[PDB]
RNA sequence: GCGAAACAGUACCGUGAGGGAAAGGUGAAAAGAACCCAGAGAUGGGAGUGAAAUAGAUUCUGAAACCAUAUGCCUACAACGUGUCAGAGCACAUUAAUGUGUGAUGGCGUGCGUUUUGAAGUAUGAGCCGGCGAGUUAUGAUAGCAAGCGUUAGUUAACCA
RNA sequence: UUCUCGCAGUCAGACAGUGGGGGAUAAGCUUCAUUGUCAAGAGGGGAAGAGCCCAGAUCAUUAAAUAAGGUCCCCAAAAUA
RNA sequence: UUGUGGUAGACGAGCGUUGUAUUGGAGUUGAAGUCAAAGCGUGAGCAUUGGUGGAUCCAAUACAAGUGAGAAUGCCGGCA
């Protein structure tokens, strides 16, 4: 037998953050956001305690998709009815709803799980620079 | 200090008696006799008499205070059943089973009366471990 | 000579039922279901008694990767820096626990820089 | 010679009980195979056949 | 303060006055055993092993771990083999470590 | 075990020949529970007899499925062959043990017999519990193992005492 | 793996690679010779697959090095040119 | 030192039950059976304590069998 591995439990302390998503791309931003939310980079990562930090993403509509994807790759959403496919294009997503784009691109990178739906709510994606979350005193770091 | 009262094989269902026995349980006796008389159920004329008999048994026999009483715990356990045959189309003869109920009502006097049952439970295991320990002296 | 033997059957079934307690619904009542669930639970025990040492090593790798990524090198480079230079058999967990008592770990991660 | 403890040298051999489970082997099929003529009651046709 | 020690086949992070369980050592209760292999005693890292360094422990007890009752059962194919296991262990604590 | 421990070839089915069941135990002895309260009454709760009334006429013991009550823990954004390996918090404290009950949360996970090339199976059997229930016997054949007796060996059957 | 003696079981096979027949160089088709596997066999890869690749489970360990396959996140692991 | 996956299937060693025999022995200062418990065994299985219960029973060696149940659209009873 052996010494039991150490595992923090309800010993969580989470600090907010700010990243200005000015000219980043979608997916490269999304993996960094997903890891920051899960606390995958924490030195003491307990796989079942939501040991990860909060996150606020600013200037969502300025994010960019490489290549001609803006006219060729579609995002779908289906109601449970028939003929309910709503099919929108990257150019239309970067204009009509941009925060929903980053939100969905982040959520899919989390595991099918019971904290995933509780992790994803720690991502606040404002479309423009201004916000009402200055009260929480976030730090600020570039490209994460 | 319980002073129960039991009626056996009443011709009512166990599952219909449990509906009014739920009404009466945990409530004081002044607002049990009348609240049980006033409800429109067959399972109430059969429990008003039993509850009043329990009142009288508590007051006369054991000698409790009365206006401190409350219905401690109510049930309708399954009494013996009766099996009968019933005709059908083409002669298939299903079996009707008449039910019954062994009603019993307990009336406590002190408001707690529950930690005491737990106390007896705990004593019944304390003496088991104690007898176990006194028999570890086999040296 | 006739032998009935209701003692032994009940004792055996009692052991099987006692094995499965804390089971949902009838799984702790009926014996026929209790045996199925005990068999299945022991299959899962046999599989997990191997999957857990399959997974704990992975967890140690992950919590070592995270610690090294905040010093300027990756785990996939640290292992070379243990085997080839300064041949060390320090285990793959304890180099993990040393972060929970850090500043003795930094001595490791700067020791292999030689 | 102490009937309270009377022992032989060696005669008590493996009694193949055919139908009492699998742990002893020789269980449900009981050594009769699977689903042939021999499997059924009274297989084993006429000796010279 | 701390030390890392190879007892049995498992490496242990061990301080003063800690009780840990290792595999059976064939040594009676109360005697002092000097675990020989050691690496990273105190800021002093032996590469293969830390030479001339021991950790001195007093054995506390020999015990049997909780029963593990393994049953293996081919599905629908005439097999229900059963087996039980109680891995023995020794619990022991450190007194002080030879420099 | 006779179908049948008792008023059984009864009750019951059939027009008729005929078919054809189930169930026993107070206590040593009725001392079968006078009397009181509630209630219409059965009955119940005290009393009383008695070693015990959790022996009370529902009558030796009294499991399980099953139905209700209750301390302790969890559960009302959650995809679940229902458990397992980790693991918090909570509440207790033992056939003294790296302990017990529950188990927010992570990883993992398509039952059992049967028959089939192959079944989680949109193939089949089982509603659940308990009991009953399926390679024996007589007389001979061959083979293995052990024993007695032995080189003009060995061995009795029926029958008789 | 040859010989003798006791005791059976089996005679509904499947798929992948290879060489051909029937078939229409159609079939997860059918019939053969051959090499494996499954049957009667779990783990890892394959997203999920009885039959492919690697392999061949005495039991426990919260130990280390590897095979096929693979290293942005899900999912453990990589960087340079 | 070489091994220890496995259905059909061959072989070996074994646990348990009911009773008989002799040998020891426990029992109204509470026997078997029955539930409960945080025990011991490689498995079949085996103890310890307490409540209930109210008279038979346990171990050692042989012997003999109506001897070991999850499945038969199984039979009987009960219950959902
Ligand atoms: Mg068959
Ligand atoms: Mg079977
Ligand atoms: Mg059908």
């Amino acid at each position: 037998k052996t010494s039991m591995l150490t595992k923090e439990q309800a010993n969580k302390r989470r600090q907010w953050y700010i990243v200005d998503a000015a000219g980043l791309v979608l997916g490269k931003l999304a993996v960094k956001a997903a890891d920051l939310i899960r606390g995958k980079n924490k030195v003491d990562f307990t796989p079942n305690q939501d040991c990860g930090d909060y996150l606020i993403i600013i200037n969502s509509d300025q994010v960019v998709l490489t290549g001609n994807k803006k006219e060729n790759e579609f995002w779908y959403h289906h109601s449970q009815y028939i003929g309910g496919i709503k099919k929108v294009s990257g150019r239309d997503m970067l204009k009509k709803q941009s925060d929903k784009l980053v939100y969905n691109a982040v959520k899919g990178m989390l595991p099918d799980n019971r904290l995933s739906r509780r992790w994803i709510t720690k991502v606040h994606v404002f479309k423009g620079d201004k916000h009402n979350m200055e009260a929480q005193k976030p730090t600020t770091l570039n490209w994460s | 200090m319980i002073a129960f009262a039991k009626q056996f094989r009443v011709r009512i269902s166990p599952q219909k008696a449990r509906l009014v026995c739920q009404l009466i349980v945990g409530k004081k006796t002044a607002d049990a006799q009348n609240i049980l008389s006033n409800t429109p159920k067959k399972a109430a004329t059969l429990i008003a008499k039993l509850l009043n008999s329990a009142i009288a048994n508590a007051t006369n026999n054991h000698g409790m205070n009365g206006d401190a009483l409350y219905v401690f715990e109510c049930v309708a356990n399954q009494g013996p059943s009766m099996k009968r045959t019933i005709p059908r189309a083409k002669g298939s003869s299903n079996m009707i089973t008449k039910r019954s109920s062994n009603l019993v009502v307990k009336l406590s006097d002190n408001p707690n009366e529950r930690q005491e049952l737990i106390k007896q439970q705990k004593a019944l295991v304390k003496k088991r471990v104690e007898g176990q320990q006194k028999a570890k002296m086999a040296r | 000579m006739r032998i009935k033997g209701g003692k032994q059957t009940r004792v055996r079934r009692k052991k099987w039922l006692k094995q499965a307690s804390g089971s949902f619904g009838t799984r702790h009542a009926s014996y026929k279901v209790a045996k199925q669930t005990v068999i299945q639970a022991a299959k899962y025990a046999y599989r997990d008694r191997r999957n857990k040492k399959r997974d704990f090593r992975s967890l140690w790798i992950l919590r070592l990767n995270a610690a090294l990524r905040e010093q300027g090198m990756t785990y996939s480079v640290f292992i070379n820096l243990l085997k080839k230079h300064n041949i060390e058999i320090n285990r793959k967990v304890l180099s993990e626990l040393a972060i929970k008592e850090p500043s003795k770990f930094n001595l490791i991660v700067q020791k292999v820089k030689s | 010679l102490n009937q309270l403890k009377s022992v032989p040298k060696a005669r008590n051999h493996k009694t193949k009980t055919l139908g009492r489970g699998h742990g002893s082997g020789l269980g449900k099929t009981s050594g009769r195979g699977q689903k042939g003529q021999k499997a059924r009651k009274s297989g084993l046709t006429r000796p010279g056949f | 303060m701390h030390a890392i020690v190879v007892c049995g086949s498992k490496q242990y992070l061990v301080h003063e006055n800690d009780t840990f369980f290792v595999e059976k050592l064939e040594a009676p209760v109360g005697k002092e055993i000097q675990l020989d292999k050691v690496l990273m005693l105190d800021e002093k890292i032996g590469a293969p092993y830390l030479e001339k360094a021991r950790v001195v422990c007093v054995v506390e007890k020999h015990g049997l771990q909780r029963k593990v009752n393994v049953i293996k059962h081919i599905s629908q194919k005439h097999h229900l083999k059963k087996y039980g296991h109680r891995q023995p262990y020794t619990k022991l604590k450190v007194v002080r470590f030879v420099h």
